[PDB]
RNA sequence: ACGACCAGGGCUACACACGUGCUACAAUGGCGCAUACAAAGAGAAGCGACCUCGCGAGAGCAAGCGGACCUCAUAAAGUGCGUCGUAGUCCGGAUUGGAGUCUGCAACUCGACUCCAUGAAGUCGGAAUCGCUAGUAAUCGUGGAUCAGAAUGCCACGGUGA
RNA sequence: GGGGCUGAUUCUGGAUUCGACGGGAUUUGCGAAACCCAAGGUGCAUGCCGAGGGGCGGUUGGCCUCGUAAAAAGCCGCAAAAAAUAGUCGC
């Protein structure tokens, strides 16, 4: 803001693994303030991915979230007044903070008989750098390579 | 008739719910199960206030 | 052998919000005016009346092939028209405040004469500031090309 | 509607003249201002002229009208049509 | 399952598989098929043909698919007789359930 | 008589537009029935613990607290596993249909409220885009107000909660 | 004054302004002016004599009513100027 810059409150973990990432992940996986069966959807995706790609959760989930990370990414500041979409850096907080959101923007598009059933495949996709979150990453890196000269 | 351009025309059965069954010549092959026959045609056979309900429903 | 007419001196004057593409009904002796390119859409604003829209004031001039004698009038309350599901709601839009709806262009598409329709706002107006944002954008981008490059 | 165990509501002296109408069976159109009741079972086919604000509207009762009221028969919504 | 011939997507429960059948739905059919012997949560799966057809008179003792459409057709015909408030609002083009028509009546009045 | 009284009607009008908002377009889920869990107030020309007829709206005659005592009243979203299991559909509930209850001199205009049947658009919305920095926003009720009767409103309180 | 050219981008050819408007056709329902009979309902009844009407007047020569003779109706003129937002602006 302007007057008092604030630092965030600290992190309280989630039950099964105690993970400070996944506790903040159940909140983006939370709609209407309900953690209850939202974390059942989380552990449903954690049942499916940590059996369809091998290793135990607390490391094996991180492969796709490593791969969908940005290096440089765009925003607008009116460097002209047109849509000169300015590319810019990113703090490592915001790296993961929008990297998880690029998973949930793909979670809002899948089509099984249950949304807990829906998320069986996106992290095993983006581990191999396929899917739709890597299409989002490819879009933002395409725009990054496009507007590179604007510095 | 001409010998060529007219379809196969045989007699099939036709039963109805009026007791009057008839089997005549048509084009399909299976029993044309009838709806209503000409005697059970409701011409002289079908068409041949609630004050009391007001006292019925309460008083 | 006439091209598309216009009444361009309205668009940077009023507010245009939502647009509709009418038809007409030409009333007896005065069509080749449009065929030749003689027109006057000066201050043509559709007074909604009787559920039956009219153009008034517009001086479509008589021709000279049709003898100028038993011709109709230059100005006439000419009965405009337009489809019911497009007409039958705009009364609630237009019948509130100092609004009229104007004519825009007596063009012709589909080999057929037309008139455009768009809801307007007012004239009792400091009509400055979006004629000011143009010179507070052009000069601003020149100034910031100067700043970013230079 | 009303709860059905009541026994519906008409005027006292106009019920007396309904009983006069069953007693008579006469065929006179009387100027009448009652609207807050039902077309009863035992008031079959006698004509009067009911209030509708300013004019007076004739109504003919029907023995198929023992569920409704006698207040829809007077439109006081001033409606000639739209335009 | 099968009542009055009008066939249906078969693998539902009968109590809501007869909802194309105009006349039986989410509460009444729970007793209607229970009179036959199948409850309101079981589908057509492993249900025998006789256990299907023990209902062709139990529904026929009530209002059936070909019955209710004609019932409300003839009932709106009878109620359209006189010319009351429900003799002009059912014909001018308005709702009759008694609501504000100066805004939001377009279910009866017309898709805007 | 620009005064005052009386019976009804109308402010709720209708092809419109302008707002303020609520259940929707579904699978965290409406669906199954008991279940893991509280605050806040309000009540005697009223609130109401009963039993039973009431599985339907209500109740007949009636037992208690002027209220840390009798109440409104057991929270729903939390959980056992399964159905319509991606369908304009068992979504989603509106226009209707008869059937019943209430309070009320009198529920048609002009009331909620109920039985059962019914199923129109709607499939995350172009532009004007508005609100919010932690118990905040979203989301679930519970009670007071005027009031015979009734609030998707306004008034407050409680769970989860980025 | 005679003579030529121009009379809808069809110019020997066939309008689709999908464009609410005037006239016609089809689908539709219950009132008698869209239609008809006296049985299903029912009493002091119909009409010709004669007579009368909203601070005030008129019309179908007639709409409510009346029995040896007189009191009450739907719409029109005198009048609520029944312009509601008024045309594009300032005074
Ligand atoms: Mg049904
Ligand atoms: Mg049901
Ligand atoms: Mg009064
Ligand atoms: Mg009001
Ligand atoms: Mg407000
Ligand atoms: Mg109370
Ligand atoms: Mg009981
Ligand atoms: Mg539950
Ligand atoms: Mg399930
Ligand atoms: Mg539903
Ligand atoms: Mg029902
Ligand atoms: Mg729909
Ligand atoms: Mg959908
Ligand atoms: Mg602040
Ligand atoms: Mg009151
Ligand atoms: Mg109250
Ligand atoms: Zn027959």
């Amino acid at each position: 803001p302007r007057r008092r810059v604030i630092g965030q409150r600290k992190i309280l973990p989630d039950p099964k693994f105690g993970s400070e990432l996944l506790a903040k992940f159940v909140n983006i996986l939370m709609v209407d303030g309900k953690k209850s069966t939202a974390e059942s959807i989380v552990y449903s995706a954690l049942e499916t991915l940590a059996q369809r790609s091998g290793k135990s959760e607390l490391e094996a989930f991180e492969v796709a979230l490593e791969n969908v990370r940005p290096t440089v990414e765009v925003k607008s500041r009116r460097v002209g007044g047109s849509t000169y979409q300015v590319p810019v850096e990113v703090r490592p907080v915001r790296r993961n903070a929008l990297a998880m959101r690029w998973i949930v923007e793909a979670a809002r598009k899948r089509g099984d008989k249950s949304m807990a059933l829906r998320l069986a495949n996106e992290l095993s996709d983006a581990a191999e750098n396929k899917g739709t979150a890597v299409k989002k990453r490819e879009d933002v890196h395409r725009m990054a390579e496009a507007n590179k000269a604007f510095a | 008739m001409k010998k060529d351009i007219h379809p196969k025309y045989e007699e099939i059965t036709a039963s109805c719910s009026c007791g009057n069954v008839m089997k005549i010549r048509s084009t399909v092959g299976h029993d044309l199960n009838l709806d209503v026959c000409s005697k059970c045609h409701p011409f002289f056979t079908g068409k041949q206030g609630r004050v009391d309900r007001f006292n019925k429903r309460f008083n | 052998s006439a091209t598309i007419a216009l009444n361009k001196r309205a668009r940077h004057e009023y507010f245009i919000e939502e647009e509709f593409e009418a038809g007409l009904a030409l009333q007896g002796w005065e069509v080749k005016s449009l065929r030749a390119g003689k027109a006057n859409i000066s201050d043509s604003y559709v007074l909604l009346r009787d559920g039956e829209a009219f153009l008034f004031g517009a001086n479509i001039t008589p021709m000279a092939v049709a003898s100028t004698h038993v011709v109709c009038d230059p100005t006439r309350t000419r009965k405009l028209l337009l489809n019911q599901r497009e007409l039958d709601s705009l009364y609630g839009r237009v019948n509130r405040e100092g609004y009229t709806v104007v004519a825009l262009s007596l063009y012709w598409k589909n080999a057929w004469c037309k008139v455009k329709i768009g809801v307007a706002k007012g004239k009792k107006q400091h009509d400055k500031r979006s004629d000011i944002k143009e010179r507070e954008w052009q000069v601003d981008k020149a100034r910031i090309m100067k700043n970013a490059h230079r | 509607p009303r709860s059905l165990k009541k026994g519906p509501f008409i005027d006292l002296h106009l019920l007396k003249k309904v009983e006069k109408a069953v007693e008579s069976g006469d065929k006179k159109p009387l100027r009448t201002w009652s609207r807050r009741s039902t077309i009863f079972p035992n008031m079959i086919g006698l004509t009067i002229a009911v209030h509708n604000g300013r004019q007076h509207v004739p109504v003919f009762v029907t023995d198929e009208m023992v569920g409704h009221k006698l207040g829809e028969f007077a439109p006081t919504r001033t409606y000639r049509g739209h335009a | 399952a099968r009542i009055a011939g009008i066939n249906i997507p078969d693998h539902k429960h009968a109590v809501i598989a007869l909802t194309s059948i105009y006349g039986v739905g989410k509460t009444r059919s729970k007793a209607i098929l229970a009179a036959a012997g199948i409850a309101e949560d079981v589908k057509i799966s492993e249900l025998s043909e006789g256990q299907i057809d023990t209902l062709r008179d139990e529904v026929a003792k009530f209002v059936v698919e070909g019955d209710l459409r004609r019932e409300i057709s003839m009932s709106i015909k009878r109620l359209m007789d006189l010319g009351c408030y429900r003799g002009l609002r059912h014909r001018r083009g308005l709702p009759v359930r008694g609501q504000r028509t100066k805004t939001n009546a377009r279910t009866r009045k017309g898709p805007r």
